[PDB]
């Protein structure tokens, strides 16, 4: 008998509900104003 | 014997091409033979764009540890990538994915979200650090394995890699980073998130 | 079938290790475990020890293509100095590999002043030798023969002291040379290390 | 050097199994271990097991050559109750790897009286079909792609039951071929096992 | 990568060699090419010999079975030899030390002196035997080597094996019974007796 | 430290005493009675 916590944790886990685009462009600008701060 | 005199001779030539590298490689550093110079020489011109890829690999590991919470901030990450002009190489994906996890890899592949998709320009970017992961969990860290599913999620649902790349990763067969029957382990253990996935998009 | 058991374990046990060389050789370029990291890290640092070393056998072997066109002692020396390779031991490994040919009994007498000049130390000989041991035992077995006469020369030319001459005639290297290659030439050298061997107990 | 610790143990341990091959060959006719003993009666036991099965199969090619010149189906009854191979289920496997040639998809349908007589058993269907994986998938790889033709023969002509053509299109042997040979004859065997499968389904 | 692409060809080439003796080898028995079929025909006539010698092997062990005091008396181990047709095959001396032997072999090498006598007619059989010996300590049973001086003690007090073959064992290379490796460990701890046999020749 | 067992029980066996020539050929004739018995 396997041992079920990685899979059923990732079971639990499935969704179609996926991270905003623009949730992703937002965290983008936070990164690029430190790279800005680096004359990057 | 049994193997004959054709097998017999070709095993024994086997041997000595491969006794002869030995001593070859095990003497490099006093070899001053014209084959060793020219050789050396190539190595250089032809491996400059790995020995970038290294150091960068070689800078994470020794500015981390073993633990990778103490990795470099992803701005540190960046600029050294910058530094070493590796931002223009694909297989910057393969280098991160082998050099900035250890065994909480599902809680960290989600904590340089706005890193990757500055770092991972293109599609091609991502099936390198795919491939990366191929290697990390397939060759070596068999043990991390079974954590796939949840690698998955997390890559999927932070939309850190696209679905077609997570599709290709888990369907296709790529010599590229790992042996056919390490591609075969961890599309297996893959398989569990790969049909969820194929179902949710024939439901669309 | 006719292998039996245990050869036919063994001949899958050679091809498996032969199928994992080739793979490991296929994935290298994008092998970035610590392993594979650290093994092309290590070759970069032994080749960047031997960049100069490199520089001045390539210049030697080019300019020569016939040692009798070799440069001049002068013109080694100043390229030597050029290269800054004067102050490693290992120049000897070097010129030993690249300044002779099938004519190497008499080209060996033909740079003593150089030679005196340039091997400042036991370890400059020694590496001299090395080099003596890589040209006959691996690259021209059909000289080895003239190992006695060649021996001749260095010690009637004050070239190599008779310490290290009897080193390289007695001791087994593995540094320069493998076991089977050293064993041979020490058996070619023999008649003269004899020789040796009865002058210092002379003496 | 080049390779790093990993490939030069690897390159190392792949030399010494070669050698330690070598050795075993090399001193076989003196090797009186029980492994070695063992060994060599288990063959004589398995070249015996085949003696009849052996004589049969020259006797086909010596008089072939041409399968055209093959011997007459009943000279071919006539030897094999001779040489006492009818009551062997084996005479299948010898019958596919010695009678046929280039001409296999024509040459199959000529011998069916022949093949109803003598494939009295599954098992012999079984053996008649792993010859056929041998001579397609070993022999002769050119004429893989005349499989789904040469099953279609088979099934006509009630050579082989559907139920032995089905075994030999869906099951993985490691008896008659290796794994890699059998997905390739399944797969060039799937145009005609989908159509059998599906006339199945109907029926 | 560091093998290059004429090594890389070359060793891939082994493998495919190898892999393909492994089928071979593996499928014989459903195997009717003619090759096969022509193979398992002159097997027959080329181990003529050898299948009277491992006949004789199998009988000595079937019948003393692991201990060796069951062994068929020497009358028995004659007349089989004779119904085997093994006589006058100098190796009948390697099979027999291979086979007559166990852990108790200091005691038992001196129990079939008249045996050894009619049996090791030449010293080519004395060679064969020494061979055997050679094989049954450096091969088969590595822990026993370390009674190498006292088994040669019962042989030369015995007269079993004359001095000169005595000698050829401890002090010559045969590449024909075990590699040169398992050479130089069985002269080695054969030495002490064969320094002692030296000077008692020396000695005269 | 290595044993010596067995190195030493040889040491105290070596001696140039031998089987008498005569000795073995008189252990070869009660063989060949018991082979004459046999038939050979």
């Amino acid at each position: 008998k396997e041992p079920t916590d990685d899979i059923a944790e990732a079971l639990g886990e499935l969704s179609l509900k996926k991270k905003k685009k623009k949730t992703k462009d937002s965290s983008v600008d936070a990164f690029e104003k430190e790279l800005a701060k680096a004359g990057l | 014997g049994p193997l004959g005199s054709e097998l017999s001779r070709q095993i024994k030539a086997a041997a000595s091409t491969l006794e002869d590298i030995e001593v070859k490689d095990d003497e490099w550093a006093v070899d001053m033979s014209e084959e060793a110079i020219r050789a050396r020489a190539k190595e250089l011109e032809v491996n400059s764009e790995l020995t970038q890829l290294d150091e960068y690999g070689e800078w994470i590991l020794e500015q981390a540890g073993e633990d990778k919470e103490n990795l470099p901030s992803d701005v540190e990450l960046y600029k050294k990538a910058a530094e070493l002009d590796v931002l223009n190489d694909p297989k910057i994906g393969c280098v991160l994915a082998q050099c900035l996890f250890d065994e909480d890899i599902v809680n960290e592949i989600a904590e340089h979200n706005a890193f990757f998709t500055k770092i991972l320009v293109t599609p091609e970017y991502e099936k390198n650090f795919m491939g990366g992961i191929e290697r990390f969990l397939g060759l070596e860290h068999k043990d991390l394995i079974p954590l796939l599913p949840k690698i998955l999620v997390q890559l999927y649902n932070n939309d850190i890699i696209s679905e077609e790349e997570i599709m290709r990763f888990g369907t296709k067969s790529s010599k590229k980073f790992v042996p056919k029957e390490v591609s075969k382990k961890v599309r297996r253990a893959a398989k569990p998130f790969i049909t969820w996935l194929e179902t949710a998009e024939s439901d669309d």
